[PDB]
C-alpha cells in the first residue's frame, strides 16, 4: 500500500534504531529494516521470529524491496498483534549470528494518518478533525504550525485559538501522535496546510 | 559483556519493612530485565518481567521500575515467606548474565554468642596437624571478628571462617572458626585464646595445652 | 502441565564426560529457546548455553565454548547438554529453563554435577566437652580433609537433632574440604548420655560413627 510506503518512509527518517516497527490500528504490525545491497543477500539469509508472552516461538516471512539500499520487513499475523503484552522480536543471520533483537508494546508504536479538514476563521480560530478510521480519538494529541511556530494541544481537543498581524497570510498545519501514558508512538505526516489572509 | 550489579549484596528486615533491591546494567540492556526468588533447595522463580511487570501468581507487593541503566526491585511491606535470594538478570543480549544476588535475611534482636574453644584431640595430633576450633553459638548479628592469639601473638592467614543459615526458630547465627597449625609449632605454645568481638563487647576464651 | 525433568548429573573425572537430560512436557520444545543456567555450591546463577526453536542455533558462555554442546531431540522432546573437558569451575547444579515472557518462566529441578579428580574419605576427630564446665556443654566432630563433597553428618543415629549445627564445608589451602557438626547438650547429660557423630561420605563409601566422650583429665 502506498500508505504503508508513506509511513515507513515517514518512521525511516527518523529511526533512531536500525529495526522499525509501528502499529496503523493497534490490531497490525510491521516491522523493518534497511542495508546496503549485497548481491547474494535476499530474505533468505535472514531469519525474522518472535514470541508474544510465553507462547510458542513464531517465524514471519521476509519480504524484500529496493529503496532510494534495501528494505527488508515483515507483516505479523494479526492474531499475535495484542497489546500491552511483551512481544520479543529477533533478526538472525542464516550462522546464527544475532542481527537485531527487539522487545516492544504495540501500544506504544502508533503512527496514524494525518488529520483531516483544517478549516481556520477571523474570531483567528483553527479546527479539525482526527485521521479518520482510526479509534480512541479521545487520547489523541496534536500539534499544530504557523507560518515557524509550533502549538501543543492537548488531547482529545479539535480546535487551537491563535496573536498575528494584520494584513498577512498564515498557512497553518496539524499532525497527531496518541498521548502517553497508556499509548505512544510517532508524529503522522501534517495534514492538508490551509491560508487565511489576516 | 554486560554486568549486572546487585547491591546491596545482603540486607536485614522486619516483616512489614519497605525493601528496595538495586541492580545496574553496565551497557544499556533495553527494559529486558527480570527478577527472580530463590530459596535454599530449590529452583529459581520468575517475578518480574520487562523491567516492570508481575509474573502470574506473583502479588502486588512487588513492583520493579527503570530508570536508564538502573532497574529496581521493591517489595513493600516484606512478609515471612519473602524471606530469600533475589537476582536480576539481563537478556537483551544473547550472552545472558545475572546480578550476584541480594540475600533477604531476618532481622532481630542483637543476641551474644556463647563462645566455646575446643583443642585439637590427640588422634590428630598423631598426623602431624592441629586443629584448633572456636564456636559461636546462636548469635546476631552475623558480623562478628573472631581472632587467634597463639601465647598473646596475634594469629593470621592460617585461619578459616564457617558460618550457618540463619536458625528457622530464632533467626540466629552461629560460626566456627579453625586455626591450622603444624603439630611442631602446636606443641611449642601453651596459651590459646579466641577473640570474639561484637560492637563494643570483646570475649575471649582460652586454654593452655595440657592442664 | 507445564513440567521440566533433569537427569544425568554426577561425579565425573576431567578428561570424563557427562550429558544432561531435560524432558519437557506440556509444551513442544522445538517452539521455544531453551536454557542451561548452574550454581556453583554457595553462589549466584550463571547462564551457560541456549537453543534456537526451529533452527537450533546454539549459544555459549565464554566459560564452556568448546567443551559444552546444547542440542535437542524433537522426538523425544528434550534438550541436552553434552559436557567434555570438564573442571573444578564445572562443579554446580545445573538447571534447564523455557524462555518466555522475555525471561525464564519455567524451571527443572536441578541436576547435580560433581568434578573430581581424587576421592577421599574423611577423618573424623573428637571437638570433646569439659565435664567440669555452666548446665550447657558443646561438643561435636571435625570432619577433615575429604573430596569430593558431600558429607552428611547426623548424632546418635538422629535421634538427637535440637541444638545440632553443622556447618557447610570450608575448602581448605590443601584443596580437600572440611567441616565441624556440634551439638549443645546438658552439662549434667555427660557423664550419663552417651553422643556418636554419623558421618556419611557417599563418594568414597565412607562412613564414620565416633563417640565424643569428655576428656580425662
Ligand atoms: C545468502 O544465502 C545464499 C543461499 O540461499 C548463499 O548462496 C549466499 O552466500 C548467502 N549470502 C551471504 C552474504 O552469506
Ligand atoms: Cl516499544
Ligand atoms: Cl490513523
Ligand atoms: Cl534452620
Ligand atoms: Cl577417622
Ligand atoms: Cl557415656
Ligand atoms: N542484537
Ligand atoms: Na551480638
Ligand atoms: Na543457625
Ligand atoms: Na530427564
Ligand atoms: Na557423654
Amino acid at each position: 500500500d502506498p500508505k504503508f510506503e508513506s509511513k515507513a518512509a515517514l518512521l525511516a527518517a527518523r529511526g533512531p534504531e536500525e529495526l522499525l516497527c509501528f502499529t496503523e490500528r493497534l490490531e497490525d504490525l510491521v516491522c523493518f529494516w534497511e542495508e546496503a545491497a549485497s548481491a547474494g543477500v535476499g530474505p533468505g539469509n535472514y531469519s525474522f521470529s518472535y514470541q508474544l508472552e510465553d507462547e510458542p516461538w513464531k517465524l514471519c516471512r521476509l519480504h524484500q524491496a529496493p529503496t532510494a539500499a534495501v528494505r527488508f520487513w515483515c507483516s505479523l499475523p494479526t492474531a499475535d498483534t495484542s497489546s500491552f503484552v511483551p512481544l520479543e522480536l529477533r533478526v538472525t543471520a542464516a550462522s546464527g549470528a544475532p542481527r537485531y533483537h527487539r522487545v516492544i508494546h504495540i501500544n506504544e508504536v502508533v503512527l496514524l494518518d494525518a488529520p483531516v479538514g483544517l478549516v481556520a476563521r477571523l474570531a483567528v480560530v483553527l479546527r479539525w478533525l482526527p485521521p479518520p478510521e482510526t479509534p480512541m480519538t479521545s487520547h489523541i494529541r496534536y500539534e499544530v504550525d504557523v507560518s515557524v511556530q509550533r502549538v501543543e494541544i492537548l488531547e482529545g481537543r479539535t480546535e487551537c485559538v491563535l496573536n498575528l498581524r494584520g494584513r498577512t497570510r498564515y498557512t497553518f498545519a496539524v499532525r497527531a501522535r496518541m498521548a502517553e501514558p497508556s499509548f505512544g508512538g510517532f508524529w503522522s505526516a501534517w495534514s492538508e496546510p490551509v491560508s487565511l489572509l489576516t | 559483556d554486560i554486568q549486572m550489579t546487585q547491591s546491596p549484596s545482603s540486607l536485614s528486615a522486619s516483616v512489614g519493612d519497605r525493601v528496595t533491591i538495586t541492580c545496574r546494567a553496565s551497557q544499556s540492556v533495553s527494559s529486558a530485565v527480570a527478577w527472580y526468588q530463590q530459596k535454599p533447595g530449590k529452583a529459581p522463580k520468575l517475578l518480574i518481567y520487562s523491567a516492570s511487570s508481575l509474573y502470574s501468581g506473583v502479588p502486588s507487593r512487588f513492583s520493579g521500575s527503570r530508570s536508564g541503566t538502573d532497574f529496581t526491585l521493591t517489595i513493600s511491606s516484606l512478609q515471612p515467606e519473602d524471606f530469600a535470594t533475589y537476582y536480576c538478570q539481563q537478556s537483551s543480549y544473547s550472552l545472558i548474565t545475572f546480578g550476584q544476588g541480594t540475600k533477604v535475611e531476618i532481622k532481630r534482636t542483637v543476641a551474644a554468642p556463647s563462645v566455646f574453644i575446643f583443642p585439637p584431640s590427640d588422634e590428630q595430633l598423631k598426623s602431624g596437624t592441629a586443629s584448633v576450633v572456636c564456636l559461636l553459638n546462636n548469635f546476631y548479628p552475623r558480623e562478628a571478628k573472631v581472632s587467634w592469639y597463639v601465647d598473646n601473638a596475634l594469629q593470621s592467614g592460617n585461619s578459616q571462617e564457617s558460618v550457618t543459615e540463619q536458625d528457622s526458630k530464632d533467626s540466629t547465627y552461629s560460626l566456627s572458626s579453625t586455626l591450622t597449625l603444624s603439630k611442631a609449632d602446636y606443641e611449642k605454645h601453651k596459651v590459646y585464646a579466641c577473640e570474639v568481638t561484637q560492637g563494643t563487647t570483646s570475649v575471649t576464651k582460652s586454654f593452655n595445652r595440657g592442664e | 502441565e507445564v513440567q521440566l525433568v533433569e537427569s544425568g548429573g554426577g561425579l565425573v573425572q576431567p578428561g570424563g564426560s557427562l550429558r544432561l537430560s531435560c524432558a519437557a512436557s506440556g509444551f513442544n520444545l522445538r517452539s521455544y529457546y531453551m536454557h542451561w543456567v548452574r550454581q556453583a555450591p554457595g553462589k549466584g546463577l550463571e547462564w551457560v548455553a541456549s537453543i534456537s526453536p526451529y533452527y537450533s542455533y546454539t549459544y555459549y558462555a565464554d566459560s564452556v565454548k568448546g567443551r559444552f554442546t546444547i542440542s535437542a531431540d524433537t522426538s523425544k522432546n528434550t534438550a541436552y547438554l553434552q559436557m567434555n573437558s570438564l573442571r573444578a569451575e564445572d562443579t554446580a547444579v545445573y538447571y534447564c529453563a523455557r524462555h518466555g515472557y522475555g525471561a525464564m518462566d519455567y524451571w527443572g529441578q536441578g541436576t547435580l554435577v560433581t568434578v573430581f579428580n581424587q576421592i577421599k574419605g574423611p577423618s573424623v576427630f573428637p571437638l570433646a566437652p569439659s565435664s567440669k564446665s555452666g548446665g550447657t556443654a558443646a561438643l561435636g566432630c571435625l570432619v577433615k580433609d575429604y573430596f569430593p563433597e558431600p558429607v552428611t553428618v547426623s548424632w546418635n543415629s538422629g535421634a538427637l537433632t535440637s541444638g545440632v549445627h553443622t556447618f557447610p564445608a570450608v575448602l581448605q589451602s590443601s584443596g580437600l574440604y572440611s567441616l565441624s557438626s556440634v551439638v549443645t547438650v546438658p552439662s549434667s547429660s555427660l557423664g550419663t548420655q552417651t553422643y556418636i557423630c554419623n558421618v556419611n561420605h557417599k563418594p568414597s563409601n565412607t562412613k564414620v560413627d565416633k563417640k565424643v566422650e569428655p576428656k580425662s583429665c
